[PDB]
């Protein structure tokens, strides 16, 4: 079925591979070559997980868990039951994600829009690839990647963090958190401003972007403007993820001791190093 | 290359925009501040004007008295030496009164009293500021969505520093004012309540925090992607749908099989965000009042 | 639910399901009901119903907009099915750039200019915009405009600026015959010694839709111009040299 305004846009073209061979839709969904690639990778991905369940002996979605190769396998392969599946499912995962970004690029091409979305997505894929691929490779084993399970992955988050003490003290992770919270601040506000203009007090006319600037200037002395705020949310959120990737890519590799102790560089700087008083002398 | 529109290629400037008047008492708006070419590549160059009525004066004054109260404590913790101050700045902490003083104000200044003072000031600052968010909306005839949204943030803050300590019977349950100390507090809180990863409200909060990043990446990337048809002009696209709104919908319909409207994306937005601190503050409010250990609760409740 | 946490979490899930329901219906104020490819009301609309309509009061006497309501393209669509069953593309029946289809599509928005908070035209040429000037960056006024066939299509004669937001929205470009066209600023690349337009070859510039009045643009006209230039990425590609 089609949105009332949709037919005019459903023209041939834009595909990156296969010419017209897969230039079509199922329902609302554009297919294309990467639609086929995505389905194939997802499907195989899920079948292997569905199998991996069998070998664990569970079907509960809160129990099912596909564990990476034990740390002693290094960066080699493991049997299906003992790590192999995870390795193949990560290949399928990456394949499905990257295929979905490239489908997105195809839709953009057909719709005549900019490529900002699949670019944005590429940051999520890179975070994932840090956790399952770049970090493990730099450390020397697939065992360091997180396992695929609803709870078991949270188990992994906590163990991983507590290896380095209170993980809060990772300074890239501090920056990352700041971007997440600021992004959420920005999203609340943006949502709230547009709606407060679109839906003004009872009986009144819709307000105007000038109302939106005025509101924020009156309140905080500044307005970024409507191009600004969309640039901002994109920047905040992509930055949150870039620092998330960074804070892990360094942990276990350039830094592997307790993160709290890193801050000693500043404390011990030579001018104030040996001044008595304070918390640290 | 194709131009991405994250920064602008040319800046234009015109006479300072003094704003819409509606019902705003103009006696209380400053004049425009400077223009910043730097901000200009990304957003608006113009700074100011700002509205400062009495409620705003209160909020700022109170806000400043808070920062100060902490600062006094810190410089004192630093034996008045600025070298030590700068060196240890993240290690200083203004801590609440001991468990032994319960909810009383009986504690010495150096051992609880100052913390109460600071918290008093922050309470006045935030609440007065909340009212500003409503009143500035009102003066212009706009909806109160901002003030409602802000209330959800206020909620988590209020739970952490006031409601939960009141329900637990002591100020010692509140968070200290300090950069490292408040992180330690956060860690400690989870350790002591059976690991907050077991708190279903904590999990929701994360879903929403992550989702806000997902959503705003989506949304912002989308408006930028359709900015060649005037996408960012969302109110007029609300009032009179254009090819920008349609290509945006259809990107998503063809990707994931459903999609938004220009106004509706902003309702997904406000809620995605607001549910962060809502769910968050429930999670915490229940922690230690009704549930001492989330691992344990989990075992007995699915 | 003996315990208040259990009551809380169960209540929240119910709320979230209701919220998602409400949210999804709010997003069906446009483009619905779903239609078959022939334009008739489709059989399966999905499990979410159409919200109860709301009306916006538009400012500056411009009327109201009530949504959802009778959906209609209000223009003919030069495309034809390419298959005997649902879900395949629709071939343009003429020149899609001229016909306004595909990535060259436009919407029949209002044929008036967007007004600002004070009821003044939002976008005006910078000559007509008191006290507006280029404040930073390379000024494009005077640069030659080059299309993707590496051929000169014209020169830049003004920036059209958004007054209330103080930003550039279009470049006004003079063609060989002395008329002008607006090019979206988002689709040009101001280089040190030229403006480059990848979307269009020089021969396609004349075809950019014109504005009935030389010192304002209407929302309808914005859509046709922006539609047209975007269309070039697909439809001008046989004239797009490497670069
Ligand atoms: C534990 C479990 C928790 C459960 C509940 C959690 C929270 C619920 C909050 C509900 C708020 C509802 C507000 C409302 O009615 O507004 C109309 C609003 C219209 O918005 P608009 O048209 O743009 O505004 C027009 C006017 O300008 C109209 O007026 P305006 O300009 O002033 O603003 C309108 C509206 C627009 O604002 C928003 O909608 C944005 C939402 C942000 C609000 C966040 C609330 C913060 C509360 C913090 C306190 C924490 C307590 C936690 C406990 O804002 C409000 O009406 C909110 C009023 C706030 C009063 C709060 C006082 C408490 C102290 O529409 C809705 O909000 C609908 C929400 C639907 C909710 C889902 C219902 C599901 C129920 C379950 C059944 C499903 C069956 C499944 C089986
Ligand atoms: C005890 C635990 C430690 C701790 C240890 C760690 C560890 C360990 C890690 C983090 C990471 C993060 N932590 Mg920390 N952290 C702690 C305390 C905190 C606190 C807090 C308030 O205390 C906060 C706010 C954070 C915040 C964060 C973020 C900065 C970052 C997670 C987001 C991210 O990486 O997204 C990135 C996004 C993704 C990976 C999403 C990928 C999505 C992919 C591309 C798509 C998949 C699609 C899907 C399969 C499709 C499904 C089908 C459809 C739905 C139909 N931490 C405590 C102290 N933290 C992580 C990080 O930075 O990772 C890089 C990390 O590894
Ligand atoms: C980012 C840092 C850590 C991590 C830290 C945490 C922490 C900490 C928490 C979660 C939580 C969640 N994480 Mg995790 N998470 C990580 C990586 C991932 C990846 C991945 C492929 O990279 C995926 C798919 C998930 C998925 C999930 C969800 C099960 C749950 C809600 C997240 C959410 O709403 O996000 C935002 C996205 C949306 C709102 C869009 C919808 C996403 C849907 C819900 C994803 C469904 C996944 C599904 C159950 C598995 C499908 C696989 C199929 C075979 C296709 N996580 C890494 C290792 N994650 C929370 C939880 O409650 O866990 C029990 C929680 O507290
Ligand atoms: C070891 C640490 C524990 C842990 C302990 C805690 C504790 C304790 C809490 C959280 C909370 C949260 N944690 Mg946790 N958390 C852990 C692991 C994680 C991980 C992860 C990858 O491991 C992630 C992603 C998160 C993420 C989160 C968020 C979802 C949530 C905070 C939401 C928010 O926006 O707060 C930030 C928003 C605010 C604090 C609102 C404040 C608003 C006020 C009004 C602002 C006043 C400003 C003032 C005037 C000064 C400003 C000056 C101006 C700039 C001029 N946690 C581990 C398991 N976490 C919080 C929560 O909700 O839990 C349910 C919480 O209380
Ligand atoms: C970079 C900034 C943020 C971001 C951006 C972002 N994400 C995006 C996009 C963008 C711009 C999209 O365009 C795309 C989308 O379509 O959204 C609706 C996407 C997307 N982000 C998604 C999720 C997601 N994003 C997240 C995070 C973020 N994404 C950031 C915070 C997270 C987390 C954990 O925080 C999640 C869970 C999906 C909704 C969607 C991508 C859909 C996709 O790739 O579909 C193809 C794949 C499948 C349909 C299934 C694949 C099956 C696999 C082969 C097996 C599963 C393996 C998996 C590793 C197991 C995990 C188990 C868990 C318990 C851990
Ligand atoms: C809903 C979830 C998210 C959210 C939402 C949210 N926050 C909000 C709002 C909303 C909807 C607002 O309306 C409100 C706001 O005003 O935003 C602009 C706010 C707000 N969120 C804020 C912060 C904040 N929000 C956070 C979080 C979040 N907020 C969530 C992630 C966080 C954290 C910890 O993550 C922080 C730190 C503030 C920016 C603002 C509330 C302001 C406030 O209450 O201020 C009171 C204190 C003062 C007024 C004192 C400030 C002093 C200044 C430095 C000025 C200096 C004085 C003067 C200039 C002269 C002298 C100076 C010297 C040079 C001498
Ligand atoms: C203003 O503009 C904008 C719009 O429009 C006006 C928009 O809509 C949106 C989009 C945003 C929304 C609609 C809001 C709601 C979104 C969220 C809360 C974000 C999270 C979304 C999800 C969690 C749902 C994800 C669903 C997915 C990924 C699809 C599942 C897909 C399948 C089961 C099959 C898909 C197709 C495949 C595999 C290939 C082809 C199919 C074959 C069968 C072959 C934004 C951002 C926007 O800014
Ligand atoms: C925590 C949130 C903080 C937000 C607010 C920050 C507080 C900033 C306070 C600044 C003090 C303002 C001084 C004004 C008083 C003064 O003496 O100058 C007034 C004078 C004119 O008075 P007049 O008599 O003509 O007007 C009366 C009749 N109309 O105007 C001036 O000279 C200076 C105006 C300066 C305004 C600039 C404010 C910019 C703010 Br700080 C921006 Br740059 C920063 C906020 C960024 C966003 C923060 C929130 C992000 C989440
Ligand atoms: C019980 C307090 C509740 C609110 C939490 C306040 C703690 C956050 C303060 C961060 C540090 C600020 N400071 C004083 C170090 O600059
Ligand atoms: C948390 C996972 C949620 C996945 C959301 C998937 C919704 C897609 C619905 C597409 C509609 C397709 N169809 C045929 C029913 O119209
Ligand atoms: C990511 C999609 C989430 C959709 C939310 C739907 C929640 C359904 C909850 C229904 C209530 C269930 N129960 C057992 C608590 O009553
Ligand atoms: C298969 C999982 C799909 C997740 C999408 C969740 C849909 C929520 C639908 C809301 C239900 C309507 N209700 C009953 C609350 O009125
Ligand atoms: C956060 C979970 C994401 C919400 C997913 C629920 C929305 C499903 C919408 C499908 C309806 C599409 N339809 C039939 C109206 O075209
Ligand atoms: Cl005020
Ligand atoms: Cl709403
Ligand atoms: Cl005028
Ligand atoms: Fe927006
Ligand atoms: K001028």
């Amino acid at each position: 079925a089609l949105l009332s305004f949709e037919r005019k846009y459903r023209v041939p073209g834009g595909t990156l591979v296969g010419g017209n061979l897969f230039d079509f839709w199922v329902g609302p969904f554009y297919v294309g070559f990467f639609g086929v690639a995505t389905f194939f990778f997802a499907a195989l991905g899920i079948i292997l997980i569905a199998w991996s369940a069998v070998l664990q002996g569970t079907w509960n979605p809160q129990l099912i868990s596909v564990y990476p190769p034990a740390l002693e396998y290094g960066l080699g392969g493991a049997p299906l039951a003992k790590g192999g599946l995870w390795q193949i499912i990560t290949i399928c995962a990456t394949g499905a994600f990257v295929s979905w970004a490239l489908r997105e690029v195809e839709i953009c091409r057909k719709l005549g829009i900019g490529y900002h979305i699949p670019f944005a997505f590429a940051f999520a894929i890179l975070a994932y690839l840090t956790l399952v691929l770049f970090r493990p490779v730099m450390m020397g084993a697939w065992g360091y990647a997180f396992p695929y399970g609803i709870w078991t992955h949270l188990d992994w988050v906590s163990n991983t963090g507590y290896t380095y003490g209170n993980f809060h003290y990772n300074p890239a992770h501090m920056i990352a958190i700041s971007f997440f919270f600021t992004n959420a601040l920005a999203l609340a506000l943006h949502g709230a401003l547009v709606l407060s203009a679109a839906n003004p007090e009872k009986g009144k006319e819709m307000r105007t972007p000038d109302h939106e600037d005025t509101f924020f200037r009156d309140l905080v002395g500044y307005s970024i403007g409507t191009l600004g705020i969309h640039r901002l949310g994109l920047l905040l959120s992509l930055s949150a993820v870039f620092f998330s990737a960074l804070c892990m890519i360094i942990t276990g590799t350039i830094w592997f001791d307790q993160w709290v102790d890193w801050w000693q560089w500043w404390v011990k700087l030579p001018w104030w190093a040996n001044i008595p008083g304070g918390i640290n002398g | 290359a194709e131009y991405q529109n994250i920064f602008s290629q040319v800046q234009v400037r015109g006479p300072a925009d003094l704003g819409m008047t509606e019902d705003v008492n103009l006696a209380n708006r400053s004049g425009v501040g400077p223009f910043s070419t730097l901000l200009g590549w990304f957003g608006n160059a113009q700074l100011g004007p700002i509205y400062l009525g009495s409620l705003g004066v209160l909020s700022l004054f109170s806000g400043l008295m808070w920062f100060f109260t902490i600062g006094i404590w810190f410089w004192y913790q630093a034996g008045w030496n600025p070298a030590v101050f700068l060196r240890d700045l993240f290690f200083f902490s203004l801590e609440p009164p001991a468990p032994e003083y319960g909810l009383s104000f009986a504690a010495p200044l150096k051992e609880g009293g100052l913390w109460l003072i600071a918290s008093f000031f922050m309470f006045v600052a935030v609440w007065s500021w909340w009212g500003r968010t409503y009143l500035r909306a009102q003066a212009l005839g706009m909806g109160k969505h901002t003030a409602w949204a802000f209330l959800s943030a206020i909620w988590l803050w209020m739970v952490l520093g006031f409601i939960r300590p009141i329900l637990m019977g002591s100020w010692s349950e509140a968070v200290p004012y300090g950069i490292f100390s408040h992180l330690d507090w956060t860690n400690n809180f989870s350790l002591v309540h059976g690991n907050l990863f077991y708190n279903p409200f904590h999990g929701l909060s994360i879903a929403f925090l992550y989702g806000s990043a997902l959503l705003f990446a989506m949304h912002g990337a989308t408006i930028l992607a359709v900015s060649r048809f005037g996408g960012e002009r969302e109110l007029e696209q609300i009032a009179d749908r254009g090819t920008a709104a349609e290509r945006a919908a259809l990107f998503w319909r063809w990707t994931m099989g459903f999609n938004a409207t220009m106004e509706g994306i902003h309702r997904w937005a406000i809620w995605m965000a607001v549910l962060v601190t809502l769910t968050g503050g429930i999670g915490i409010l229940l922690s230690g009042t009704v549930v001492d250990n989330w691992y344990v609760w989990g075992q007995n409740h699915g | 639910n003996f315990d208040l946490a259990s009551l809380a979490i169960y209540s929240f899930w119910i709320f979230l399901a209701g919220l998602i329901y409400y949210l999804q219906t709010e997003n069906m104020r446009e483009g619905y009901p779903l239609e078959n490819e022939d334009g008739t009301p489709a059989a399966n609309q999905g499990p979410f119903p159409l919200p109860k309509p709301k009306t916006f009061i538009l400012p500056h006497g411009r009327g109201t907009l009530t949504v959802p309501g009778p959906e209609s393209e209000d223009r003919p669509i030069a495309l034809a099915r390419t298959a005997v069953s649902e879900g395949f593309p629709h071939a343009p029946t003429g020149d899609p750039m001229k016909d306004g289809v595909g990535p060259a599509s436009w919407v029949a928005r209002r044929d008036l200019p967007e007004l600002d908070g004070h009821g003044h035209n939002k976008i005006k040429p910078m000559k007509a915009a008191a006290g507006f000037h280029v404040s930073a960056g390379k000024n494009p006024i005077g640069l030659p405009v080059r299309g993707c066939d590496l051929e000169i299509a014209g020169k830049v004669v003004d920036i059209w600026v958004d007054i209330p937001e103080q930003m550039a929205r279009f470049l006004e470009v003079e063609l060989k015959d002395g008329s002008t066209r607006l090019l979206p600023m988002q689709m040009v690349k101001v280089q040190s010694n030229r403006v480059h337009v990848n979307a269009l070859s020089s021969d396609l510039f004349a075809g950019i839709p014109t504005i009935k009045s030389p010192t304002e643009v209407t929302l309808l006209e914005e859509d046709k111009i922006c539609g047209y230039v975007a269309g070039g990425l697909m439809y001008a590609a046989p004239k797009r040299k490497s670069v």
